[PDB]
């Protein structure tokens, strides 16, 4: 049933293609036909599939080096990014629906509020050595992490702007990465950001802050960071 | 909804906790409050109490019968820590083992399948689990999985006896090494399923969706299907059925049920209908049917009073 | 006194919140959760329950609220599909499968065709199904046509007789609410009653009908070409010059309709539709007649039919969406919101099938939803016999798992009934070998029966003459059936025709021997050690060479040796009694009752046979007359040495070895 339901897509697809129609795309026809089979995992595989391939397709007459072309790479990792970013954000929403009661959701929307709601769950208790002080009782870095990790930086940057005078001059940093269509710092920054971690962050016991400062200067990346990164 | 049946007068003087038939359907065990196991034989109507078990020192939590094949066996557990095994012998019932393993209230007990010999489940409040073995033979056999659930054991239900391969040719006289597994439900908001390994109990899989503690858990008996289900109800107001379509992937799928505005205390399926009935903190008793298209359905609601 | 205060037995009314913020603490929830009920239901539909003189709890049954009792009706459609079935022998698990896709939609058609008969009194519980069935003939009839080819098919031919065959019911499905119509629409309207009547054609009376009030117009047109599209290029022609600004109000409606256009806006910006006021149905069979050549294919009337209750950039949507023909009185409002709440909307079968006639792919999952026939997500019926059908019909793209389901929630309705051995040939049908078995075996032990009546044996015989199941396994059901609560008695008989090859045993020896030598019942005991004694089951049994010569002996000693006595006590069976007799002694010397009526069993029997023994030696060893009077001289240590092994009681046991002793001392003397 399943090779018959693609063998139908591949009839509607090539008589499209021989009739001189616009040519459908083969991996909506695909995903149409994987939502019909009721399999999660091949339906959460078609949307992963739809989300790498939009990506800018050159002509070339050569695909081995349209592939291997930094734009092209670069295209690719972001939408590796936004796809697990997405997974997440929708992960964090389904865990807060299930525990609404601990969640404490409230009535205002967004990801900061919808973080702040996810924290009640996963951070019950007060981990000993978190740094940079709380917003409304909830850890600054744990908060700046896990907006980072939805893939809303706007949400991130609220909270950076409500603990900007802990935070020093990594307010300028963030401003900059937000800015950036390719989330980069310059060169001059980015060194300025290592050097930081690497004198002071480093030795920190606030695991979120090390996660957050080796995401945005691409330091240290030997560490895993499995006290918060353990999927 | 169905039609009006028999009326038992109970005798009791507090709640009645939990009821279930017998495997014939011609005895109701009863345990309350009060510290007794009430065992009524309603035959063709007629209310009759035939036994007053007491024994233990506190409320009575659960009871469950064991399989015809053994005799009349039943099994209760108690807040007083215990668990109780009666048996009835030429219509008189008796304590013929008690069970005093745990450092806590015991909660829930569970009769594992006929295949797997006299095998009884017994989830605590200290988090232990206990599987009580009788070989026929011998004092009781005891395996003990301390830990079990980080605050306490509330519900255990087995799994149906299925052999593995069942589709493959075998010989006329042989022995069928089935996997013993068992669900339960705890404190710490954790679903587990259990394997039996090499004569040892170890944790299978964590199943990961309730908000707060699992009041109980129900695996669906087997109607032929490869897909294995287990329902899960909890503190949250939130029923799961969790599905298995392959057994060897151990992959399990959370779905919502339902979310009711008050806890959730019971789950039990139907035997033949895949029927779920679902006892809620609002002194409902809701049934659900999956329909063709997948999706869950209250195809009852049942009020206390509409008798 | 005597009287009483007067127990307030209430499980209290709603005080809730004290003690509520009392659990908020959450120190401890065991007890907060004590008040509520830990009840869930158990097999053959028994609900357990603790809801609401007295205050307490009450279990009230709870089967089927709808259609308890509705039995003749299965019996003729369920023999009929039996009668239908095809057997499969190869494992122990018999396998059934419907014979190949054929006749079936001749036997669904032919016996609604018998409830035709007696449907009358019956309402709304056929009409649905049998516009189900008879669209199914229809379309995948694919059935006798009077020879639909004497000779050899053509395709058009073959399309344009399943076109006569459709049309045939489409008129069949109009004619009674359309004389309904006839009855109501009085004199008259050549603008109403004469749309209805096309509606659903019958033309050879439609023409009587124009001679009272019906124009020229209509009496000379009672098949053409595009003489119709010139009707249409004149009506365009109008329409750019507003030739037909005044007009008869409706009658342009049947004028579009004998041109189809069929929708219409007109010089003064009316929406002229022909459509509206029908249903899908008729919708489109205006489609197929009207708008479109006399020569087409159904799957594009049907996807113009789809793409005309579906919209356009340009257009009023003109078609009627195809409800079932229950929910049809509730059309939801579409208030600004029509496509979200369509995404939602099971549609009749008709139209899955219609499909399934054009193509390949569609979803068997939603088209067997029996809330598309009634709406109780309870009771199939109909899914079950169109699934055999649609399996006639190939199509395999339905899941195992939704097989499975399907055929467990209709055995767990036959049984909801209370119901038996078609439930049985339904099972055959599942492809997996121990499911099927195991199904069997344990629905087999919920519902056998330990007192065997015609209603046991009918339903036995079918099960093992019709349905090929055995005789053996019903026994051993029965066994367990006693077990469980009882006896003594029928569990023994039948387990007897069922090997037993230890436990028979086992049982037998502990109770059955004791109370058999007690009454001396060793016929009744015979059958079941002369059945375990043949030399393929001696092999077998665990602790058979004891017990087996045991018992078996003790009956046949006696018997021998009152027969051969009396009979003439021939010498050759007398030597093998001997031989027999000298060997038991040095096996009774062995028992291991190791229990108490064991014992008590043992001390019996040692009696009884030593009884027996005596009063048989009596005539024995040869009354010596021609001796002075039988002395028994000769002595044997083989015996004396089998009592020092004997086991039994120090006390009486001893007393006879004591006495045997004094026997021996005596001989002594003699010898001296």
């Amino acid at each position: 049933n399943v090779e018959m339901a693609y063998a139908r897509q591949m009839y509607m697809y090539n008589e499209k293609v021989v009739s001189g129609h616009l040519q459908p795309s083969l991996v909506d026809l695909c995903t149409e036909a994987a939502e019909r089979l009721d399999d999660k995992n091949v339906s959460d595989l078609w949307v992963m599939v739809k989300q790498m391939t939009d990506v800018p397709l050159i002509p070339a007459s050569d695909t081995l080096k349209s592939r291997c072309s930094g734009q092209m790479q670069m295209a690719f990792v972001r939408q590796a990014l936004n796809y697990l970013e997405q997974s997440y954000k929708n992960y964090t929403l389904i865990s807060v629906f299930a525990n609404l009661q601990q969640a404490q959701l409230g009535g205002v929307p967004g990801t900061y509020n919808l973080v702040r709601s996810f924290l009640n769950i996963r951070l019950p208790t007060p981990i000993p050595g978190l740094q940079d002080g709380e917003i409304e009782g909830y850890p600054v870095w744990a908060l700046i992490y896990y907006c980072m990790r939805c893939g809303d930086l706007m949400a991130a940057q609220q909270v950076v702007n409500r603990a900007q005078h802990q935070l020093g001059d990594f307010k300028n940093c963030f401003q900059e990465y937000i800015h950036n269509k390719d989330r980069r710092l310059s060169p001059t920054t980015e060194n300025k950001l290592r050097l930081h971690y690497r004198r002071a962050v480093r030795a920190s016991t606030d695991p979120y802050k090390r996660a957050v400062y080796c995401i945005i200067g691409r330091c240290d990346v030997s560490d895993n960071h499995s006290e918060v990164a353990d999927k | 909804m169905v039609s009006v049946i028999n009326t038992v007068d109970t005798s009791h003087e507090d709640m009645i906790h939990d009821a279930q038939m017998d495997y014939y359907g011609i005895r109701l065990a009863t345990c309350s409050s009060d510290r007794s196991v009430k065992i009524f034989d309603v035959k063709n109507g007629g209310q009759i109490l035939i036994a007053d078990l007491r024994g233990h020192d506190g409320p009575v939590w659960q009871v469950a019968w064991a399989h015809p094949m053994y005799g009349n066996i039943l099994a209760s557990c108690s807040y007083d820590r215990k668990v109780i095994i009666w048996k009835e012998e030429n219509g008189t019932w008796e304590k013929t083992y008690e069970y005093t393993g745990h450092d806590s209230s015991v909660n829930s007990v569970c009769w594992a399948p006929h295949d797997f010999g006299l095998v009884l489940a017994c989830g605590s409040s200290d988090g232990a689990i206990s599987i009580l073995t009788f070989t026929g033979d011998g004092p009781w056999e005891v395996k003990k999985i301390s830990n079990a659930h980080t605050i306490g054991c509330n519900a255990v239900s087995w799994a149906p006896s299925v052999i593995p391969g069942s589709l493959v040719d075998q010989p006329s006289s042989q022995k069928p090494n089935y996997i013993k597994r068992f669900v339960s439900g705890g404190c710490d908001n954790l679903v587990k399923i259990w394997r039996e390994e090499d004569g040892q109990w170890k944790e299978d899989q964590k199943l990961e969706a309730h908000s707060d503690w699992v009041r109980d858990v129900a695996w669906a008996p087997s109607i032929g299907l490869p897909t294995s289900t287990i329902a899960s109800c909890s503190q949250d107001g939130r029923v799961y059925i969790w599905t298995s379509d392959d057994a060897a992937t151990n992959c399990w799928t959370p779905k919502l049920l339902h979310k009711f505005n008050d806890v959730v205390w019971h789950v039990s399926w139907s035997i033949t209908a895949n029927i779920l009935a679902v006892s809620g903190g609002d002194n409902k008793v809701t049934l659900w049917k999956e329909s063709v298209d997948g999706q869950w359905a209250c195809i009852s609601d049942v009020n206390k009073g509409q008798g | 006194r005597t009287v009483g205060t007067r127990r307030q037995q209430e499980l209290v009314p709603l005080e809730k919140s004290v003690t509520h913020g009392r659990g908020s603490l959450l120190i401890d929830m065991g007890l907060f959760m004590g008040r509520s009920f830990r009840v869930g239901w158990g097999p053959n539909w028994t609900l357990v329950h603790n809801g609401d003189s007295p205050f307490k709890v009450h279990m009230e049954k709870l089967s089927l609220e709808q259609k308890s009792r509705e039995l003749q009706s299965y019996l003729m459609p369920l023999e009929i599909e039996l009668k239908n079935s095809s057997v499969d022998r190869s494992a122990q698990c018999p396998h059934f499968k419907p014979n190949a896709g054929v006749a079936a939609i001749h036997d669904y058609a032919g016996w609604v065709r018998n409830l035709s008969n007696e449907a009358g009194e019956l309402e709304a519980v056929v009409k649905q199904w049998g516009l189900t069935w008879t669209l199914c003939e229809s379309l995948w009839g694919q059935l006798k046509e009077l020879e639909a080819s004497l000779d050899e098919p053509n395709e058009y031919v073959r399309n344009l007789e399943r076109r006569k065959a459709f049309s045939h019911w489409l008129a069949h499905t109009a004619e009674e609410r359309i004389e309904e119509e006839v009855s109501l629409y009085g004199p008259e309207r050549h603008v109403e009653a004469v749309f209805s009547f096309l509606t659903g054609g019958r033309i050879s009376d439609a023409c009587r009908l124009a001679q009272k009030s019906g124009d020229h117009r209509l009496s000379l047109l009672l098949g053409s070409q595009e003489m119709r599209e010139l009707i249409s290029l004149q009506l365009v022609d109008w329409n750019k010059l507003q030739v037909d600004h005044y007009i008869q109000e409706e009658r342009l409606r049947v004028f579009c309709l004998l041109s189809g256009t069929p929708v219409w806006r007109s010089s003064d910006n009316r929406s002229i539709n022909v459509c509206s006021q029908l249903d899908w149905k008729r919708t489109l069979a205006v489609h197929l007649w009207y708008m479109l050549p006399p020569t087409a294919t159904i799957a594009q009337a049907l996807r113009l039919y789809e793409r005309a209750f579906q919209e356009h950039e340009e257009g009023e949507p003109y078609a009627c969406y195809p409800l079932p023909p229950y929910l049809e009185d509730c059309s939801i409002s579409l208030g600004d919101e029509p496509s979200a709440k369509f995404s939602s909307l099971q549609r009749d079968v008709c139209v899955h099938l219609l499909k399934l006639y054009s193509e390949r792919q569609y979803d068997l999952c939603q088209l067997l939803d029996p809330s598309s026939v009634t709406p109780d997500p309870l009771d199939y019926r109909l899914s079950w016999h169109l699934w055999m059908v649609l399996q006639a019909l190939n199509y395999t793209h339905l899941s195992e798992h939704r097989q499975g389901t399907l055929h467990a929630s209709y055995a767990a309705q036959l049984e909801n009934v209370g119901l038996w051995e078609w439930a049985i040939f339904v099972l055959l049908h599942i492809p997996h070998p121990h499911i099927r078995e195991a199904g069997v075996r344990e629905l087999l032990n919920r519902q056998c029966v330990v007192r065997e009546s015609p209603e046991s044996l009918a339903k036995e015989n079918f099960l093992i003459h019709r349905l090929c199941v055995p005789a053996q396994w019903v026994h051993e059901a029965k066994a367990i059936r006693s077990r469980r609560d009882g006896d003594r008695h029928k569990e023994a008989l039948y387990l007897l025709k069922g090997h037993q090859w230890n436990p028979c045993h086992k049982l037998v020896t502990r109770h059955l021997a004791a109370d058999a030598v007690i009454n001396e019942n060793y016929r009744y005991l015979q059958s079941f050690l002369g059945e375990l004694s043949n030399p393929e089951h001696c092999k077998h049994i665990q602790d058979w060479e004891t017990a087996g010569k045991v018992y078996l002996d003790y009956i046949r000693v006696i018997d021998m040796l009152n027969l051969i006595q009396q009979d003439e006590s021939s010498g050759c069976e007398l030597e093998k009694l001997h031989t027999k007799v000298m060997s038991l002694c040095k096996w009774v010397e062995l028992i291991h009752c190791y229990t108490a009526k064991d014992r008590l069993a043992q001390s019996e029997m040692a009696k009884r046979v030593a009884n027996i023994l005596r009063v048989v030696l009596s005539l024995q060893q040869p009354p010596e007359s021609m001796s002075d009077s039988s002395e028994p001289r000769v002595p044997l240590r083989l015996l004396a040495p089998h009592i020092g092994r004997l086991p039994m009681p120090e006390d009486y046991a001893l007393e006879e070895l004591r006495g045997l002793t004094q026997s021996y001392l005596r001989e002594l003397i003699c010898d001296s």
